C-alpha cells in the first residue's frame, strides 16, 4: 500500500500503474532525468530486433525472458530502481507493452518539468515570427511553469480561423466553425 | 399443441381425483359382482 | 517435468512445471500432498502450468507444492483377475484388502468401436421379467437406458433384477456404485457377500465391484466413465467374459462434469452442463460393447432426477439409449410395483420380425387398450361408468386387469413387498396376454392379477380370495 | 517463424485451437496442424485464429506449429458412393471402402437462385400410404419431419426409401434420381442396422451413405450439412434428381453451439446462435430442383425434427416453421393408441405444393382429405358414439374405414397406385360394409387379388396415369370380386 | 486478470527491491482488502483451505488463491477493516472444541456461546475435514430411533443412524416437527441406555435471536437440551459461519458417534447454506449456476449427507444420525435444494401443509414421505400393526372421496386416520401409540363416531394406562408379539371403549 510518489502528471492503465510506480521509484532519489535518459536509451536497447522477437516469441520462456532481460540490463548497467523495474515488468510480461509505459513515464517526467501542452493549428501553417507572436499571445494565457510546447499544424481542411490547443485550452478560431455557425443562422 | 387421451386424468386434478374415486366406486361395484359370482361358482363346484 | 502449486481456488490448478504441458489425458500425482493425489492435465493453457483436473481435496496445499508429473491417464490392472475385491479407478482396492492386482494394465483414454469391426446383430437377452418381457424384451449387449428416478425403484428394481440375472451372468460381470450411497456401499458389500455371483472371500466372483460414491467428489465421481469403458473393454477381451455391467448413477455423473465445467469456465449448457458434456457422454456411450472380440451386456441407468421427463440430461440419455426402460412413477404412486411407463419405453425385441407377429401384435394391442383406458378414464371423470358402454365397461375392466397383471412382488422385494418373486415364463406371459385378450377372469377380480406372476397363479389367487371373502 | 500460412499453438484446451502464425492464411480452411491434424479455423483473432479440432487432437500437445495448408472443406462428388458406405472425411462408413469416388468439391457451393431453380413435379416414392396420399414430395421438396424418441421417423424414411430404392434399383426415366440420407447423431448399433438393412432392403444399391455418429466430431456434424449439400449438388448439377435428409438436425445445432461457446461467441436463445438461421438455412434454402439450366436435377431434402416433449416453440422449430415448405406432424399417441402410423394429420401440413401430385392420386386425395377432416370435424362426438346422426354416422364410418386403413407397416413400401385404388374403392363406398377391424385385412387381400389379376389393370392405370372410366370400372370390378369375395 | 499489485503498493518495493522482508508463508499484508474477499500479500506457503488470523483477530478462510493473493473469508462483521491489513495465517484446517460438555452447552461452531453459559467446555478441537465411512467401517444398521409421533414411528420407522429428509415448507411446523422429535428424543435420551441416552445435535439455521431464545426456552423446558447440542445461526450468521455449521455438526458427530454415541444431528436448512455459499461465490465472483447457485453443491453437501453412517462396530457402535427437513418452495420438487435432495436423499419425509392448510396439525404428506429404511427399526409389534395399517390408511385414502361394505371400510379408515392425529407439542412414548394401533386393528371404536372417537381415543389411552400401564411396560420391554398383553388389551379395550359410550 505504498503512498507512491504521484508525478505531477497522473496516468491510467497498467501503463499508468507502472508510471506511478516509476515516479515513486525515481522520485526516491529524483532520478527522473537520469532514469529518463536511461529509458530513452532502453527504448532502442530493447528495440534490438532479436530482443523483441525473443520477447514476442511465445515459445520463449518468461523465466528465460527475464534472464536475458537481466543480462541486457546489466549490459546497460541499469539503475537500481530501473533494473528491478525492468525485472518486474518482464515478470508481468509488460515487455509486450513496455514502450507505452516508457512514454507514460516520459509524460510524467515532462509534466514534472512543467510540460505545458500546446497545439497550434489554423487554416494552414504561418510565419515563424507570427508563430513566436502567437506563442507570446498564449503565454499571457499560459501560467507559472507553463512552458510553450506547441504543436504547430497546417490545416487547409480548416476553412479558416486558428485551432490553438494549449494544455487543456483548445482555441479553434476556425472559420470553418464560423461558417457552420453562419449556416445555422442562415437557416433562421 | 395437442390434447392427451385422459389429458385431464393425466393431469389428474380434482377432476382426476373424481376419476379415481368413481373408478373406485364403479370398479368396486363390479368387483363385488365378480366376487359374488365366484362365490356362487364355488357353491356350484361344492356339489 | 514436475508441476508446482501456483495459483488456484482448489482443483482448477495450473501447477508450475519446469518444462511444458504433457500430452492430452495426462493425469499426474501431487508430490507433497496428504495422499496419492493424481491430477489430470486438462487445459492446454501452456505457461508450463496447465490448469489440471485434480480429483482430490486441495486443502492444506501450499503454493509452490512441486508435484509428480506422470503425463497420461491412470494405469491399473484389469481382466477377470482383479475380480473379487473392490478397487478404485486409480486401482485403489477399497475392499480393505490392499491391491487386488490383475494382469491387463493400461491407460483409459481410447477410441470407440470401429466403423466396420463391431457386432452387427441383436439377440434378445431374455430374463423372464413380467413387464419387460410382456412388452419391451431386451437384447444382447445393447445400450439399454433405465429411465427411473431417485428412490424411484431404480435401486429397488435393480435389486430385483440383480437377484434375477446377476447370479447367472454369461461370464464375469461388473457393477458400479457411481455416486451410490456409502451406506448403500456397505449394504451392497454385505449383499455381495450374501449373493455369491461375487464372493468376498471365495473366488465365485462372476461380478466386479466398483464405487463412485456421492461422498466421493466429482473429480473421481465424474471420472469413472473411462474406468467403466476400459472395464467393459476388458470383459470384452481382457476379462473376456460375457458380462453385464451395472453403473449407477450417471445423472450426478454428467451433472458432475457439468459442475466441473464452471471451474473450467466451460460454457453452461441448457441445464448449465458443459457444452461438450454431451460430446463426452455420447462418446462415453460409444466405447465398449458387443463387437467381434467385444461384448458388454452393460446395464445403463437413466436417472431422471426431479422427474423431469424432457430433461436435457434425459435428452442426451434418449440420444443413444439403444433400449428404453420408461418408468411411470405415477403408476408407482398408483401403487404399481412394477410401475414402468408402458406405452413409452422402446425395445427392438418387441417387433413382429423380432417378438414374432403374435407377441409384438399383442403388445401393441395392449398399448392401444391402455391408451383407451387413459382416454376413457377422463371421459368417465366427466360422466362415469354409468354411461359405460358394452365395449367400454368391458374395456375398462380389461385395462384394469392388464394393469394388475403387469406388476409382481419379488422375493428381494418380499423384504418389503412381502410376496416372493415369481419367475415369469415368456410363454406363460404371452399366454396370459392371449387369455386376457379373451378375458380369462371376466367373472373374477383383477386384483388377483395385481402383483402376480403367471395368469394361472392369478386365477388361483382369485380362488383364494373366494375363500377369504 | 511462420505468420502467413502456418501457426503455432498459442494456448488451447478442449481443442480450443488458437495458434500463433498463419495470419495471412485464408479464412475457413481445413488445414493440417503440427500433428498433421487437418482442421478448420474460423475465429481469426487479431492475434490468431480460433481453430476447431476436426475431431479429437490428443496427438497435439501445446505449442504445436500448425501449418495452415490453406485447404478449404472439399468433399467428393459423383454417384460412385450410391450404394457405398462412406464417411465425410473421405473415409468409409460401414468400412465399405473406396466408393470409387475420387474428386473433392470445395465448400464453395452456393444454393441455386430462382432462375437456377426448377419447377418441381416429381411424385415422391414415399412407401407410406398417407405420405403420398395427403402430400407427397416434389422434385427437390422441403418438408420438415417432426418426431420424438424412436418415433418411427427413420421408419417412415424406410418406407420412402423402399418405395424409392426400387426405382433406385430401377430405371423409370422420370424416376431416375440420386439418394442420400443422414443418420446424424447415430449409435453404432443403429448405424450398423442401417447399413445392414440398406443391403437387405437393397437400399445399398443406389444410395450414397450419409450419417453422423454419436462419436462423430461436432465440426464433422457441422460440415455434414455442407457435406450433404455438395453431395446432392453433384448429381443435381449432374441432372440427376437428388435427395437430402438432415437426420437429425438439432444435434448439429447443439454442436455448433458448443463450438461457438468454446469460441466464447455470444450464445443466443437456448445458447443457439443465429446460424440456426444463417448456417442452417444456408443449406436449407437450397431444397429445390436445379434448373434445366442447373442440370435439371432435383435437390430433395428430408430434415429430421426432434419434438423435445413437442418443443413446438424451439428456436430450431421456430426457424424450421418459417422455413418449412412442409412438416411431418406425428400423432405418436396414436401409435401408442395402437395406430402406428400415428398420423397427426390435421396437425400435419406441407407447403411444397401439388405440382408433383398424380392427378389420379390427387383426385383420390381430394375426397379422402375432405372426408378425413369431416370425420375429424366431429370425431369428438365419436366418443359417445350413440345416436350418431346418419350423416355423422356415415362420415364416421368413412373415417372409421380410414382409421382401419390409417395404419402403416414398417419397411413396407407399396405401389402408390395401389393406395390410389384402395381410396378409390372407398370412394365407391365399396368398403362401407367391411368391419373396420377386418377391413384392413380386407383391403390387403383385395390388393393381393389385384396384384395377381388386376396387376394388368394396375400397370394399365400406372403407365396410363389417366383414370379411364372403363379402366376405373375394371379396377372397381376386380376389387368388388376381391372384396365381396373376401 | 487485474494485476493486484501492479500498483506501486508492492511494485514500488519491487522496483526499489524493498519488498523482500514480507512474511510470505502464513502472514503479510492484505493483497486485497475488500468485501471480506481477502487476498493476502504473500503467505503463498500457507496451506490450502487453511486458517488465516488477521492482525485484528478476525479469522480468515483462504479458499481461492492467487499465487500469493487469495480468496479468504472475513469471519466477522468487518466494518473496521483496513487496506493492506495483516492476516497471520494460522495455516490450519478449521477446528473447534468438541465434547459432550457442549451437550447441554449452547456455543457456536467455533465454540462461541451467545446465551452467556460460559466458554466452550467441550473438550477437544476437531478439524471438520471428515470423509466418508469405510466399507469395512460401515455396515447395515437397523436399530430404532426416537420418533414419538404416531404415524412417524408407524410408517417411517426411526432408525438409529437413519438420515431423515422431511419435506415441509415455510411455516409448516418444520420447527414444530423438530420440537416433536426432541420431545420424543427426550424420553429416549432421558433413559439409562446410553444408546438411548442421546447426547445429540439439533439446530435450525437462520434462527434469529428471538427464534434462538424461544427455542432455548423450549429445549431447556424439555431438559433434553441437557443431553443435546443446539446452536442457532441467528440473523447475522456469516456465510462461512452458516456454511460450515453443517460441517461443525459433521465434526461433532464424528466425535461422539464415531466414539459410539447413538446420537442424532438435526441441521436445516441447507438451502440457506446454498444462499450463504452463493453469497460467498458472488463475493468470490465465482461462476454461478441455477439460481446462480453452484452445481457442485452436490459433492459439497455430500461431504455431510452422503457420508451417512450409523456408527457400526468399527465406528464405536453408536449412530451418527441426521434428520433433515425439506421445505418446498411451491412444491418445487425440482428446486435446486429440492431437486438436489431428491437427487441426493435415499429416503425422505414429506409433510402436507395443504392438510395443514386443510387444518391437520400435524399433517404429514401421507405416502409422500419415503421410508426405504422400512420397519426394521420399529417395534416388530409396531411392524406387525403397520403391516395392516399401511393398507388400512391406503384404502382410507384410496377411495376417501365417497359398496356399503366398502362404505364401512371407508368409515373405519377415515376414523382411523382421525385417531392417528396428535396435538400440538405432544410427543410421547410409542406404547400408547401401539395401544391405539391395537385398537384400530381391532377397530375398537370404529363404531364410535370419529367425533365420538375424538374424545374416545383419549379416554381409551387413559383407561388403558389406568388398566394396563403395567402391561404397557410389559409389552414394551418384551417388544415381541404379546398375545397375553394382547388379550389384556382386548379386555381393557372393552373397558375403555365399551365403558365410554
Amino acid at each position: 500500500f505504498a503512498k507512491l510518489v504521484r508525478p505531477p502528471v497522473q496516468i491510467y492503465g497498467i501503463e499508468g500503474r507502472y508510471a506511478t510506480a516509476l515516479y515513486s521509484a525515481a522520485s526516491k532519489q529524483n532520478k527522473l532525468e537520469q532514469v529518463e535518459k536511461e529509458l530513452l536509451r532502453v527504448g532502442q536497447i530493447l528495440k534490438e530486433p532479436k530482443m523483441a522477437a525473443s520477447l514476442l516469441n511465445p515459445y520463449v520462456k518468461r523465466s528465460v525472458k527475464v534472464k536475458s532481460l537481466s543480462d541486457m540490463t546489466a549490459k546497460e548497467k541499469f539503475s537500481p530502481l530501473t533494473s528491478n523495474l525492468i525485472n518486474l515488468l518482464a515478470e508481468n510480461g509488460r515487455l509486450t507493452n513496455t514502450p507505452a509505459v516508457i512514454s507514460a513515464f516520459s509524460t510524467m517526467m515532462s509534466v514534472h518539468r512543467g510540460e505545458v501542452p500546446c497545439t497550434v493549428t489554423t487554416a494552414s501553417a504561418l510565419d515563424e515570427a507570427t508563430l513566436t507572436e502567437l506563442k507570446t499571445v498564449l503565454k499571457s494565457f499560459l501560467s507559472k511553469g507553463q512552458v510553450l510546447k506547441l504543436e504547430v499544424k497546417i490545416d487547409p481542411s480548416i476553412m479558416g480561423g486558428m485551432i490553438v490547443r494549449i494544455g487543456e485550452k483548445y482555441v479553434d478560431m476556425s472559420a470553418k466553425t464560423k461558417i457552420q455557425k453562419l449556416s445555422r443562422a442562415m437557416r433562421e | 399443441v395437442r390434447s392427451s387421451a385422459g389429458a385431464v386424468r393425466d393431469a389428474g386434478g380434482a377432476f382426476g381425483k373424481r376419476e379415481q374415486a368413481e373408478e373406485e366406486r364403479y370398479f368396486r361395484a363390479r368387483a363385488k359382482e365378480q366376487l359374488a359370482a365366484l362365490k356362487k361358482h364355488h357353491e356350484n363346484e361344492i356339489s | 517435468t514436475t508441476g508446482r502449486i501456483v495459483a488456484v481456488i482448489g482443483a482448477v490448478v495450473d501447477v508450475q512445471f519446469d518444462e511444458g504441458l504433457p500430452p492430452i489425458l495426462n493425469a499426474l500425482e501431487v508430490q507433497g500432498r496428504e495422499t496419492r493425489l493424481v491430477l489430470e492435465v486438462a487445459q492446454h493453457l501452456g505457461e508450463s502450468t496447465v490448469r489440471t483436473i485434480a480429483m482430490d481435496g486441495t486443502e492444506g496445499l501450499v503454493r509452490g507444492q512441486k508435484v509428480l508429473d506422470s503425463g497420461a491417464p491412470i494405469r491399473i490392472p484389469v481382466g477377470p483377475e482383479t475380480l473379487g475385491r473392490i478397487m478404485n479407478v486409480i486401482g485403489e482396492p477399497i475392499d480393505e484388502r490392499g491391491p487386488i492386482k490383475t494382469k491387463q494394465f493400461a491407460a483409459i483414454h481410447a477410441e470407440a468401436p470401429e466403423f466396420v469391426e463391431m457386432s452387427v446383430e441383436q439377440e434378445i437377452l431374455v430374463t423372464g421379467i413380467k413387464v419387460v418381457d410382456l412388452l419391451a424384451p431386451y437384447a444382447k449387449g445393447g445400450k439399454i437406458g433405465l429411465f427411473g428416478g431417485a428412490g424411484v425403484g431404480k435401486t429397488v428394481l435393480i435389486m430385483e433384477l440383480i437377484n434375477n440375472v446377476a447370479k447367472a451372468h454369461g461370464g464375469y460381470s461388473v457393477f458400479a456404485g457411481v455416486g451410490e450411497r456409502t451406506r448403500e456401499g456397505n449394504d451392497l458389500y454385505h449383499e455381495m457377500i450374501e449373493s455369491g455371483v461375487i464372493n468376498l472371500k471365495d473366488a465365485t466372483s462372476k461380478v466386479a465391484l466398483v464405487y463412485g460414491q456421492m461422498n466421493e467428489p466429482p473429480g473421481a465421481r465424474a471420472r469413472v466413465a473411462l474406468t467403466g469403458l476400459t472395464v467393459a473393454e476388458y470383459f470384452r477381451d481382457q476379462e473376456g467374459q460375457d458380462v453385464l455391467l451395472f453403473i449407477d448413477n450417471i445423472f450426478r455423473f454428467t451433472q458432475a462434469g457439468s459442475e466441473v465445467s464452471a471451474l473450467l469456465g466451460r460454457i453452461p449448457s441448457a441445464v448449465g452442463y458443459q457444452p461438450t458434456l454431451a460430446t463426452d457422454m455420447g462418446t462415453m456411450q460409444e466405447r465398449i460393447t458387443t463387437t467381434k472380440k467385444g461384448s458388454i451386456t452393460s446395464v445403463q441407468a437413466i436417472y431422471v432426477p426431479a422427474d423431469d421427463l424432457t430433461d436435457p440430461a434425459p435428452a442426451t440419455t434418449f440420444a443413444h439409449l439403444d433400449a428404453t426402460t420408461v418408468l411411470s412413477r405415477a403408476i408407482a404412486e398408483l401403487g404399481i410395483y412394477p410401475a414402468v411407463d408402458p406405452l413409452d419405453s422402446t425395445s427392438r425385441i418387441m417387433d413382429p420380425n423380432i417378438v414374432g407377429s403374435e407377441h409384438y401384435d399383442v403388445a401393441r394391442g395392449v398399448q392401444k387398450i391402455l391408451q383407451d383406458y387413459k382416454s376413457l378414464q377422463d371421459i368417465i371423470a366427466i360422466l362415469g361408468m354409468d354411461e359405460l358402454s358394452e365395449e367400454d365397461k368391458l374395456t375398462v375392466s380389461r385395462a384394469r386387469k392388464i394393469q394388475r397383471f403387469l406388476s409382481q412382488p419379488f422375493q428381494v422385494a418380499e423384504v418389503f413387498t412381502g410376496h416372493l418373486g415369481k419367475l415369469v415364463p415368456l410363454k406363460e406371459t404371452i399366454k396370459g396376454f392371449q387369455q386376457i385378450l379373451a378375458g380369462e377372469y371376466d367373472h373374477l377380480p383383477e386384483q388377483a392379477f395385481y402383483m402376480v406372476g403367471p395368469i394361472e397363479e392369478a386365477v388361483a389367487k382369485a380362488d383364494k380370495l373366494a375363500e377369504e371373502h | 517463424v511462420d505468420l502467413e500460412e502456418t501457426g503455432r499453438v498459442l494456448s488451447i484446451g478442449d481443442g480450443i485451437a488458437r495458434v500463433h502464425g498463419l495470419r495471412n492464411v485464408q479464412a475457413e480452411e481445413m488445414v493440417e496442424f503440427s500433428s498433421g491434424l487437418k482442421g478448420m479455423s474460423l475465429n481469426l483473432e487479431p492475434d490468431n485464429v480460433g481453430v476447431v479440432v476436426f475431431g479429437n487432437d490428443k496427438l497435439i500437445k501445446e505449442g504445436d506449429i500448425v501449418k495452415r495448408t490453406g485447404a478449404i472443406v472439399d468433399v467428393p462428388v459423383g454417384e460412385e458412393l450410391l450404394g457405398r458406405v462412406v464417411d465425410a472425411l473421405g473415409n468409409a462408413i460401414d468400412g465399405k471402402g473406396p466408393i470409387g469416388s475420387k474428386a473433392r468439391r470445395r465448400v464453395g457451393l452456393k444454393a441455386p437462385g430462382i432462375i437456377p431453380r426448377i419447377s418441381v413435379r416429381e411424385p415422391m416414392q414415399t412407401g407410406i400410404k398417407a405420405v403420398d396420399s395427403l402430400v407427397p414430395i416434389g422434385r427437390g421438396q422441403r418438408e420438415l419431419i417432426i418426431g420424438d424418441r424412436q418415433t418411427g421417423k427413420t421408419s417412415i424414411a424406410i418406407d420412402t426409401i423402399i418405395n424409392q430404392k426400387r426405382f433406385n434399383d430401377g430405371t423409370d426415366e422420370k424416376k431416375k434420381l440420386y439418394c442420400i440420407y443422414v443418420a446424424i447423431g447415430q449409435k453404432r448399433s443403429t448405424v450398423a442396422q442401417l447399413v445392414k438393412r440398406l443391403t437387405d432392403a437393397d437400399a445399398m444399391k443406389y444410395t450414397i451413405v450419409v450419417s453422423a455418429t454419436a462419436s462423430d466430431a461436432a465440426p464433422l456434424q457441422y460440415l455434414a450439412p455442407y457435406s450433404g449439400c455438395s453431395m446432392g449438388e453433384y448429381f443435381r448439377d449432374n441432372g440427376k434428381h437428388a435427395l437430402i435428409i438432415y437426420d437429425d438436425l438439432s444435434k448439429q445445432a447443439v454442436a455448433y453451439r458448443q463450438m461457438s461457446l468454446l469460441l466464447r461467441r455470444p450464445p443466443g436463445r437456448e445458447a443457439y446462435p443465429g446460424d440456426v438461421f444463417y448456417l442452417h438455412s444456408r443449406l436449407l434454402e437450397r431444397a429445390a430442383k436445379m434448373n434445366d439450366a442447373f442440370g435439371g436435377g432435383s435437390l430433395t431434402a428430408l430434415p429430421v425434427i426432434e419434438t423435445q416433449a413437442g418443443d413446438v416453440s424451439a428456436y430450431i422449430p421456430t426457424n424450421v416453421i418459417s422455413i418449412t415448405d412442409g412438416q411431418i406432424f406425428l400423432e405418436t399417441e396414436l401409435f401408442y393408441k395402437g395406430i402406428r402410423p400415428a398420423i397427426n394429420v390435421g396437425l400435419s401440413v406441407s407447403r411444397v405444393g401439388s405440382a408433383a401430385q398424380t392427378r389420379a392420386m390427387k383426385q383420390v386425395a381430394g375426397t379422402m382429405k375432405l372426408e378425413l377432416a369431416q370425420y375429424r370435424e366431429v370425431a369428438a362426438f365419436a366418443q359417445f358414439g350413440s345416436d350418431l346422426d346418419a350423416a355423422t354416422q356415415q362420415l364416421l364410418s368413412r373415417g372409421v374405414r380410414l382409421t382401419e386403413l390409417l395404419k402403416q407397416g414398417q419397411y413396407s413400401p407399396m405401389a402408390i397406385e395401389e393406395q390410389v385404388a384402395v381410396i378409390y374403392a372407398g370412394v365407391r363406398g365399396y368398403l362401407d360394409k367391411l368391419e373396420p377391424s377386418k377391413i384392413t385385412k380386407f383391403e390387403n387381400a383385395f390388393l393381393s387379388h389385384v396384384i395377381s389379376q388386376h396387376q394388368a389393370l394396375l400397370g394399365k392405370i400406372r403407365t396410363d396415369g389417366k383414370i379411364s372410366e372403363e379402366s376405373d370400372a375394371k379396377l372397381k370390378e376386380i376389387v368388388t370380386n376381391f372384396l365381396a369375395g373376401f
